[PDB]
């Protein structure tokens, strides 16, 4: 157990770095401070990180792990198969920790073969491959719908926290809503179109 | 006859962070370049829905709330957040 | 299971979101130069709250992630590939967006 004033000193200087984070959130950023290396934006980005080291070391000092309660943090788990040896193999590849885990077709392929090869289950390459193609899909699905959920349940700040869909002005604003539409169809265009210009550019070369 | 292109911007080890954030090892040298122009994009469809909503407010200044109403316009990114 | 840590003086949500921006992976000065770079199109006197830069990335970094994600799901190879446009392209007709 941890110094019960230290961890209280900690706190308050915790709390502090947060008052300051929800103060330079609130700057508002004319088009100069935009290109200063200075910003508000850098100062606060800067203070976040400072405020996780703090966190961190408060986790060291109540001897707790450094979780902070994520949805990616929750485990996938994957029965898919009729091999248990590459089903847990499957659960590994897609548990590991962090923003970055995301296989590719060929790791899922490479767990599917090493669970096969190591536990001498006799599978041909086919079979083999089939497996991987149908377990890949699964856990693509999985992972992609974690991060998503990662993403909206821990999004924005203290002056999005009010947000609800229902109290959009362009339901009560018809030209709002109609200037809206119009740069909703500009908008699938232009992407649409950047797309289409680096394929066409792949092509030409 | 090979050549490289200058930039001011983003640098390729994001980009290629960014690819294997995704699940994509290895890309291409243009998928830099595309990365950046898509990128552009987004952000000025994002950017020209949110300033549309800040001069409905008669503002000068685009606010989180209206990057927020501007983002949920733009499909599946942000689908679901707030309810 | 683990033991969580839940300050006082903080609600975990905060902090969440607070580790979150940290794994960004844009360098935020470049961002920010991007983000001015297109908003000096629309108006000479327009500001940002830095909350909004920081909505910003978030949510366009999710959005190239997202791109690659798909991209990677419809690629089979018995061999690695090179990931190229033509690839981005067709896998978003196939899983991506409009």
């Amino acid at each position: 157990r941890g110094s019960r004033r230290q961890i209280q000193r900690l706190e308050q200087l915790l709390a502090l770095y947060v008052a300051e984070i929800r103060r330079l959130q609130e700057k508002e950023l004319d088009l100069s401070e935009l290109d200063d290396p200075d910003s508000a934006y850098l100062q606060e980005a800067r203070l976040k990180r400072k405020l996780i080291r703090l966190f961190g070391r408060l986790c060291e000092l109540k001897d707790c792990s450094s979780l902070t309660g994520r949805v990616i943090e929750q485990r996938i788990p994957y029965r898919g198969t009729r091999y248990p040896e590459v089903n847990r193999r499957i659960e590994r590849l897609i548990n590991k920790p962090g923003p970055d885990t995301f296989p590719d077709y060929g790791d899922v392929l490479r767990a599917v073969e090493k669970a096969a090869a190591r536990h001498s289950l006799g599978l041909p390459r086919q079979q083999l491959q089939l497996m991987a193609q149908d377990a890949f899909r699964d856990v693509g699905i999985r992972l992609q719908e974690r991060r998503h959920l990662d993403l909206i349940y821990n999004f924005g700040c203290h002056l999005t926290d009010d947000y609800r869909p229902g109290v959009d002005p362009a339901l009560s604003d018809p030209v709002l809503a109609r200037r809206l539409r119009e740069n909703r169809s500009l908008a699938m265009s232009r992407l649409d179109e950047v797309i289409s210009k680096y394929a066409m550019l792949q092509d030409k070369s | 006859k090979v050549l490289r292109d200058n930039i001011q911007g983003i640098t390729k080890p994001a980009i290629r962070r960014l690819a294997r954030r995704g699940g994509v090892k290895r890309i291409s040298g243009l998928i830099y370049e595309e990365t950046r122009g898509v990128l552009k994009v987004f952000l000025e469809n994002v950017i020209r829905d949110a300033v549309t909503y800040t001069e409905h407010a008669k503002r000068k200044t685009v606010t989180a709330m209206d990057v927020v109403y501007a983002l949920k316009r733009q499909g599946r990114t942000l689908y679901g957040f707030g309810g | 299971k683990p033991h969580r840590y839940r300050p006082g003086t903080v609600a975990l949500r905060e902090i969440r979101r607070y580790q979150k921006s940290t794994e960004l992976l844009i360098r935020k000065l470049p961002f920010q130069r991007l983000v001015r770079e297109i908003a000096q199109d629309f108006k000479t006197d327009l500001r940002f709250q830095s909350a909004a830069i920081a909505a910003l990335q978030e949510a366009a970094e999710a959005f190239l992630v997202a791109l690659f994600e798909d991209t990677n799901l419809c690629t089979i190879h018995a061999k690695r590939v090179t990931i190229f446009p033509k690839d981005i392209q067709l896998a978003r007709r196939i899983r991506g967006e409009r």
